[PDB]
């Protein structure tokens, strides 16, 4: 049926709920960006992505979402989208009756970049991270207190410059489980280093700074 | 279901009988007499029956001659090939065409039905098929094209690959055939091969050719790495050379460069 | 019915319910004392505790039987505890001693304790002596700690250059500090390289020492080892590439440092740095001299006072050089997709001769060498192969002819087959007491597996029978092909596949009987022997 | 030289994730994709532990994976896209402990 | 003369059924555009590959995947005529 | 058929119809035309199922009488994943035997 | 006598370190071979 | 417009591949790339040539197939032989007199000779590596051509006890300008010191030569 | 010189054998040793085409090594 060019080069799409919950249309993220769009009437909505503030990256990198999650609950619904550095914003639509008209985009967490996130319905988070361990986190409260400034799309914003945040440790979240991956051994050497007679096996794995050195023992802790 | 009722020299002449029934014109009747030569050989064995199949391959006619192949074959896998092949391979030296292209191709049903089974044999029939492959006859090659393809896609799996690999030495310089029945015949056995030795040995003959100067190389090269690329498009990643940058493209695969 | 012996063997046997006619009887050999069993309460449900040299407890996890050993000292008497502050434990004796014992994790192979690092590791070596690792580490798009610091201190200048309560907040820039395993770290961008060599502790865990680098200068390699020439001293050799590109590549030059052990391994001591021209991938220890492969250039490198010291290069192998192994005097060279090259090093003439190599491109990871004649390899594309030397081959070579573009001599590949995931460790080693060997692969996504050689045509054949059934009568579930998937870039030559073998198990009764008539045993025994060659290699 | 082939450690790192209702009940579990491995895991509300309830391991490469309910339905299915050139959907049975392939159907070649 | 124009006509049916057979007049610029798609389609596919590739570059893998696919429209430079 | 290098195949998307096999054409394989060792079941595309046609043969087009397969050899090429197999020509060789018997007869 | 054996393997070390036999009883530098600048002649 | 061969043959990284119809290639630069890349085996030589392949006059006196030895030893051949020698001598009367009153168990062998035939004794023939393509003359050029400082046990015509006869001469006339580095005993090779013998002594001392991984 | 001719030789000697007694020199690359068909029997002289020069300039003295059954064989330039 339909099909619009778009601005910039898109990574994924999120369906947006819809039918008799929400509107129907796909969100849309790219790089520095998300946009809302819809076949119809409804004019193309975008939000730049808010980056952290003074930050110590190369400045020309952009930024992308890596993973998203959607929790509809029958009241109403949010997305939970990550970026590339760990930054889990949540994401609400504002409907002005039957269109949607801004974008709104709040620093809700950061965890270790994920390959999934899976919001369960017993208030908990799931988060595969996409190398190292995997974690499950509780959803303490919604990020919906707090004094904590909220971006939008309707905030109007000047040329080249864009919207800031600031990181901090958990507020949402709390760890309650994690389970232990040996994703990537990147090295290993089975030896006996430890004067106990079985070998044991030494692993090296992890990416940046989540690497470690593991010694791997054959039983129960 | 029934052969105690009748005495062991009533199924020796009805059995010769059953070779004026393979000049019919319905092909049932000719399947159901192949059929009948291997349950008449559980009775009285497969060497009376089988010197009477390899007999009658001296006949002219080709109708004659295939379906005694095919019953040739029906026996021996019935009854298992180390009874019939010494026999079989025997008759390979007698200075008569048909009987030469007989054998071949009764060798060529044989491992189409035993399968898996037929890296039993594949040693014991490889010099007969190189000598196959050297001959003059252009028949004679692409019967014996036709037995590698069959032998190929049955030892799949079984690590006979040294064998297949031999073969395709003598194989491949029929590739620039023209006849169209030989042409076929060599590129099933061609495709057979890919799926027992490999696309990356199927890849390393074609290399050369693909960009030679004719195009009577080049079109027959090119024909065969379609095939390649058809049933194998996604093992070939790992098996392309590595062509260099020139002056305004680059060519490098560099993430296969890669060093962890 | 749990038996235990003066042996040490643990006898568990069926014992019928209503009728009281034990059945079969697996027999384990675990310990070297006499054994004793007491009854515990896991998960609810009555597990069994025998002690011996080592305890070791049997339980049944997932509907699944299973013997695993307590990592933990001898215990001389046990019993089930419960109370408020641990609701399932043992009470355990050991002589002069009362201790209370809880089991956290139960089903599990590997219990394993993490040390942190700080970039990915890339290589370690065990210094002999004093057991320790040194390990070096590397990240492309990466700052060191150097970088970051003086990156923050130019952007606390910027933030007054913007604007004078400023510098207050540029004081707290400089003050608050983010934990990086927790919140990223930072990205420099294409050729930015951060890479540090450091000394640890195997038990403790603690850095006994820690050398960082300059900023672009990536470590690749490293080696331990004792130059005979100058005596019994050990050095630490680590090649660095520097100003490295990787899409396109290209790289300014490299480095190969030297250092010395000192203090039995607490420490390095800086000796020299020795200039090459292009990424040192693999050093070797190599008879008192040290391999060192540059690119495409083979070298060995001789100790001298103000830097290394080049003899007998060679420069016939095809592509960049990601591996170097040795015995005797055979060195066995991984090119990056040249698959094994095997090169004789003959003394009197000072030379470095191939002799051998392999007829198929083949990316290669790892290798590692089976005896004297065999190496085993990986690939980056998920694969591993076992290639020979064919018997006549004679490494009496003198340097024109060679054969497709390569050497006269051809070695036969004898194994291939396809993990599934791309593995970056073989060894061959044994793994319990009183196993025998195996080779141990460990893969990039967190698996770890063994391949373990037949030792009679009996198993053989009953092992390619079980899994010629398996194929077709429990197929993939999602769609693929067994013998498809093994052989997925070459034909899958001399294995047979143990994981689709032990789905035996998981049939049903019906079709574990149907399988197991054709091999002409009670599916009991089916279990038991395949139970028993994953007994006697692993755990 | 005849190699068997064991595997000690399963894979652990983590490719897809779905959230559902698969056991067909109120409680929910993830099916997790590691790669060459479909496994079911169902984590405790109270305790909040996760329990590994499922580990089949599928012998090809899994590429895509989605959760699925007909209309009206309270157990979901799993769809799985793999190299195999077809496309399977399985439901987990509880009283079996095993993922159960409902449908099959083949459109390409695979790899 | 006529074999060649009907080898033609089955070949042009080929390539566009599967994307990436050749004929007897293939370039150099299209045989390795192909295989060069075809590499990165093999290592989307691959979840090790694609690890490999998202370690040894200190990316992430959504990151890695998004290049990838970027590369995708002229992976070997503009068309050489 | 392998025999006849002008029949020319459906090749669709296959759907989940069967493929049928007439009395003279049961037991052979619709791709290679082999007698032994059949391992899959044919699946025919939409197109060719529609209407009248439900259930013909494969191969010829007359009335089906058993299921049709493709044998080992062809799954293990995978040929039997190229689409549709029926035939959707009759060829040279099916009209010259119909206009001989009819002049004959 | 186990004693030549050790002189004969010295000599093959010393036929490793780049050193030329040309000397009769003397040795020669390599030109290829790199050698440290202080040393002036074979060890023995 | 196009290359000659000695502009090619310094472009290549390896010229000794490069042949007279390369530079006629729509792509010389590839082609020559291509052929000069590991373990790819060359065009077959016959695709130039005017005659049919194989259709050649030597190929006329080609001898009957020869059985292998491990069936030979069932005495197929010579109950055949014999069989298909009385065939000969019959009428057609009495071949179809003896087809209605067969004559049985007149060519047996007994089921375990074939069965061990096949089962026990067979042997893995000659076979040849990958690349290595058959032509036309190939198995009467497959004598080949052994070098000097390797001697054949027959060239016992010498009897002398072992260094060569010709050598005491060749140190007199010199050493063969034909061969640069070719090393011989006496002339620039130790009968200096000879400890070159005493490394692969030592060496072949050292290996441990046990095969992992074999059937007990 | 690539060829030589060579004289005066005994019957037993065979071409295998003289490609093998000038390779110890240098490698005959193409070996000529006639059989003569109606007596079955060789007269007992030579044609040697060597890869080079190399080989023909050795071939004289190469001639003087040789000896076959105790008797010298004449070697020439051709
Ligand atoms: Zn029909
Ligand atoms: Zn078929
Ligand atoms: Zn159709």
């Amino acid at each position: 049926k339909y099909s619009e060019p778009l601005e910039e080069h898109g990574n994924f799409l999120i369906t947006v709920p819809g039918g008799s919950d929400g509107p129907s249309g796909v969100l849309i993220c790219s790089e520095n960006y998300i946009t809302y769009k819809n076949f119809g009437d409804q004019p193309d909505i975008r939000c730049p992505i808010p980056r952290r503030r003074n930050d110590l990256d190369d400045p020309e990198r952009g930024m992308i979402f890596v993973c998203s999650a959607t929790h509809k609950t029958k009241s109403m619904f949010f997305f939970l989208a990550q970026t590339e550095q760990g930054d889990i914003f949540k994401i609400t639509l504002e409907t002005d009756e039957d269109m949607v008209t801004e974008i709104r985009l709040k620093y809700f967490d950061t965890v270790p970049v994920a390959a999934a996130m899976c919001v369960l319905k017993t208030g908990f988070l799931f988060v595969a991270s996409e190398f190292g361990n995997h974690y499950l986190y509780q959803i303490a409260h919604l990020g919906d207190d707090d004094e904590e400034p909220e971006f939008s799309s309707a905030m109007p914003l000047e040329e080249g410059d864009t919207f800031f945040f600031q990181p901090r440790p958990l507020k949402n979240l709390v760890l309650v489980d994690e389970l232990d991956s040996l994703s990537p051994i990147l090295f290993c050497q089975i030896a006996d280093l430890a004067n106990e007679d079985t070998p044991q096996l030494y692993v090296a794995c992890g990416r940046g700074p989540r690497s470690s050195l593991r010694v791997l023992r054959h039983g129960l802790e | 279901r029934g052969a105690e009722y009748v005495s062991a020299r009533e199924w020796m002449r009805i059995c010769f009988e059953l070779l004026e029934l393979l000049k019919a014109h319905k092909k049932a009747i000719r399947r159901a007499t192949v059929n009948t030569f291997g349950y008449i050989a559980k009775a009285i064995g497969p060497h009376d029956v089988l010197a009477t199949l390899l007999n009658n391959l001296k006949v002219q006619e080709r109708q004659n001659r295939v379906c005694t192949t095919v019953a040739i074959a029906i026996v021996a896998e019935t009854c298992s090939p180390f009874t019939v092949l010494p026999a079989l391979m025997n008759e390979y030296r007698v200075p008569e065409l048909n009987v030469q292209n007989g054998v071949l191709k009764s060798l060529s049903f044989l491992f189409e039905y035993i399968g898996e089974m037929g890296k039993d044999y594949i040693y014991a029939v490889t010099p007969l098929l190189e000598d196959a492959l050297m001959d003059r006859d252009l028949v004679h090659r692409q019967t014996a094209s036709a037995v590698v393809q069959h032998m190929s896609l049955g030892v799949y799996g079984f690590g006979c690959e040294d064998s297949l690999n031999h073969l395709l030495n003598y194989v491949w310089p029929n590739v620039f055939e023209t006849s169209p029945h030989v042409i076929q015949a060599v590129m099933g056995a061609l495709e057979g091969l890919r799926v027992a030795i490999g696309p990356c040995r199927m890849l390393q003959y074609c290399l050369q050719g693909l960009f030679h100067p004719a195009r009577k190389v080049r079109d027959v090269y090119w024909k065969i790495y379609n095939s390649i690329y058809i049933g194998s498009q996604d093992a070939l990643i790992a098996h392309y050379p590595r062509i260099y940058n020139d002056d305004k493209n680059t060519y490098i695969r560099y993430e296969l460069d890669y060093i962890l | 019915l749990n038996i235990g012996l003066q042996n040490g063997v643990l006898l568990r046997t069926v014992l019928d319910p209503v009728t009281g006619d034990l059945s079969d009887t697996r027999t384990r050999y675990l310990g070297s004392r006499p054994v004793k069993l007491f009854r515990v309460r896991m998960q609810g449900q009555e597990a069994v505790l025998a002690m011996s040299s080592r305890s070791w407890l049997s339980y049944s996890y997932q509907s699944r039987f299973h013997l695993t050993p307590l990592s933990y000292e001898t215990l001389e008497f046990a019993s089930g505890f419960a109370s408020e502050q641990c609701p399932e434990g043992i009470v355990a004796i050991s002589t002069n001693t009362l201790r209370i014992l809880a089991l956290e994790k139960l089903g599990a192979v590997f219990n394993q304790v993490a040390f942190p690092l700080q970039y990915t590791p890339r290589k370690f070596v065990i210094h002999p002596e004093s057991n320790n690792l040194i390990i070096i580490e590397t990240d492309h798009n990466a700052y060191t700690e150097a970088t970051k610091a003086q990156r923050k201190q130019q952007m606390a200048e910027e933030m007054v250059e913007a604007a004078e309560l400023a510098a207050e907040m540029a004081a707290a820039f400089l003050n608050e500090n983010l934990p990086e395993s927790i919140f990223g770290a930072p990205k420099a961008g294409n050729g930015q390289w951060a890479s540090v060599i450091r000394v640890m502790n195997p038990i403790q865990g603690n850095t006994l020492d820690l050398v960082q680098l300059e900023q672009n200068e990536a470590a690749f390699s490293v080696a331990v080892c004792r130059f005979s020439n100058t005596g019994e001293d050990w050095y630490v050799l680590v090649g660095v590439a520097k100003d490295l590109i990787l899409n396109p590549r290209s790289v300014a030059g490299g480095f190969v440092y030297t250092y010395k052990l000192v203090n039995n391994g607490e420490k390095l001591e800086f000796l020299h740095k020795t200039p090459v021209e292009e990424v040192p991938a693999a050093i070797a220890p190599f008879q008192g001299r040290v391999l060192i492969g540059v690119g495409k250039l083979l070298r060995v490198y001789d100790l001298g006072k103000k830097k290394l010291l080049r003899k007998c290069e060679n420069k016939h192998i095809a592509n960049y050089i990601s591996g170097i192994q040795t015995i005797g005097h055979r060195v066995i060279v991984s090119d990056v997709q040249e698959s094994f090259i095997w090169v004789r090093y003959k003394r009197n003439e000072n030379q470095l001769i191939i002799f051998a190599d392999d007829t198929y491109p083949r990316w290669v990871t790892t290798a590692s060498l089976l005896d004297y004649d065999t190496v085993a390899g990986a690939d980056k594309f998920g694969n591993i192969c076992v290639v020979r030397l064919p018997p006549n081959t004679n490494d009496e070579v003198d340097e024109d002819r060679g054969l497709l573009n390569g050497a006269s001599q051809k070695a036969e590949v004898i194994m291939n087959y396809h993990v599934g995931e791309t593995v970056l460790s073989l060894q061959k080693t044994t793994l319990i007491p009183g196993g025998s060997e195996s080779l141990v692969y460990t893969t990039l996504s967190g698996g770890i597996g063994i391949l373990v050689p037949f030792t009679s045509h009996e198993d053989h054949d009953f092992f390619q029978h079980v899994e010629m059934h398996l194929r077709s009568e429990h197929p993939p579930l999602c769609g693929r092909d067994h013998l498809s998937f093994r052989s997925y870039y070459f034909p899958v030559k001399n294995v047979i596949d143990g994981d689709l073998c032990e789905q035996f198990n998981s049939m049903e009764p019906n079709k574990q009987k149907n399988v197991s008539e054709e091999l002409d045993r009670t599916p009991p025994e089916v279990s038991k022997k395949l139970e028993d060659i994953r007994t006697r290699y692993a755990f | 030289m005849f190699l068997y082939n064991l595997t000690l450690q399963r894979a652990t790192g983590i490719s897809f994730a779905i959230h559902g209702n698969f056991s067909g009940t109120k409680q929910q579990e993830i099916v997790v994709s590691r790669g060459k491995i479909l496994e079911l895991l169902r984590p405790d509300p109270n305790t909040g532990k996760v329990h590994t309830l499922l580990t089949v391991e599928v012998f090809g490469v899994i590429r895509s994976l989605m959760a699925f309910r007909l209309t009206g339905g309270t157990k979901d299915y799993i769809v799985v896209g793999s190299d195999s050139g077809r496309i399977v959907i399985l439901e987990y049975q509880p009283s079996k402990n095993m993922f159960e392939k409902i449908h099959q159907e083949t459109f390409g070649k695979s790899g | 003369m006529t074999d060649r124009y009907t080898i033609h006509s089955q070949l042009e049916h080929l390539q566009s059924k599967y994307i990436g057979t050749g004929h007897a007049d293939t370039t150099k610029w299209e045989w390795l555009v192909n295989q060069h798609r075809d590499s990165y389609c093999s290592y989307m596919g691959h979840f090790d590959l694609l690890n490999y590739f998202a370690i040894a570059e200190n990316e992430s893998k959504a990151r890695v995947r998004f290049n990838l696919m970027e590369k995708m429209l002229q992976p070997c430079g503009p068309p050489a005529d | 058929a392998k025999h006849h290098p002008d029949l020319i195949f459906c090749r669709k998307q296959a759907g989940v119809a069967i493929g049928r096999l007439c009395e003279k054409c049961d037991g052979k394989c619709v791709i290679c035309d082999s007698y032994v060792r059949p391992c899959t079941l044919v699946r025919i595309c939409d197109e060719c199922n529609y209407g009248s046609y439900q259930g013909r043969c494969v191969i010829c087009g007359g009335p089906g009488v058993s299921d049709a397969y493709y044998c080992k050899e062809c799954t293990i090429q995978e040929k039997d994943r190229d689409g549709c197999p029926k035939i959707v020509n009759l060829g040279s060789s099916k009209t010259d035997l119909f206009y001989e018997r009819k002049k004959y007869g | 006598s186990p004693t030549r054996r050790r002189a004969l393997d010295h000599y093959l070390t010393l036929r490793s370190s780049g050193w030329i036999p040309d000397g009769r009883g003397r040795w020669v530098k390599d030109e290829n071979v790199e050698f440290d600048s202080d040393e002036e002649e074979p060890p023995d | 417009n196009r290359f000659t061969v000695a502009e090619l043959k310094q472009l290549v990284a390896r010229p000794d591949v490069v042949e007279m119809h390369d530079v006629t290639a729509q792509d010389p630069k590839l082609l020559v790339h291509l052929k000069a890349t590991r373990n790819s085996v060359p065009v077959p030589r016959h695709w130039c040539f005017k005659r049919k392949y194989l259709q050649g006059k030597r190929g006329i006196e080609k001898p009957p197939f020869e059985l292998p030895d491990f069936i030979k030893r069932t005495g197929i051949q010579e109950m055949r032989e014999a069989l298909q020698e009385k065939e000969e001598q019959k009428t057609m009367k009495s071949k179809m007199r003896e087809k209605v009153r067969p004559k049985m168990g007149k060519i047996d062998i007994d089921y375990q000779k074939l069965h061990d035939a096949f089962f026990k004794w067979q042997t893995k023939p000659k076979l040849t590596i990958h690349g290595d393509l058959y032509y036309e003359g190939k198995e009467f050029e497959t004598r080949l051509k052994k070098k000097p400082g390797d001697l054949s046990d027959e060239l016992i015509s010498l009897g002398m006890p072992v260094p060569p006869p010709w050598l005491i001469a060749m140190q007199r006339y010199g050493p063969p300008p034909s061969y640069p580095n070719l090393k011989i005993p006496g002339l620039n090779s130790p009968i200096g010191t000879n400890a070159a013998e005493f490394q692969t002594k030592t060496e072949e001392e050292e290996i441990d030569r046990t095969p992992w991984g074999e059937l007990e | 010189d690539a060829t030589v001719y060579v004289g005066g030789l005994d019957e037993k000697v065979s071409e295998p054998l003289l490609w093998e007694l000038f390779l110890q020199a240098g490698p005959v690359v193409n070996t000529h040793m006639p059989k003569d068909r109606v007596t079955g029997q060789h007269q007992g002289y030579g044609f040697v085409e060597f890869l080079s020069e190399e080989d023909a300039d050795y071939a004289i003295k190469i001639m003087n090594m040789i000896k076959l059954y105790g008797k010298p064989i004449r070697v020439n330039k051709a």
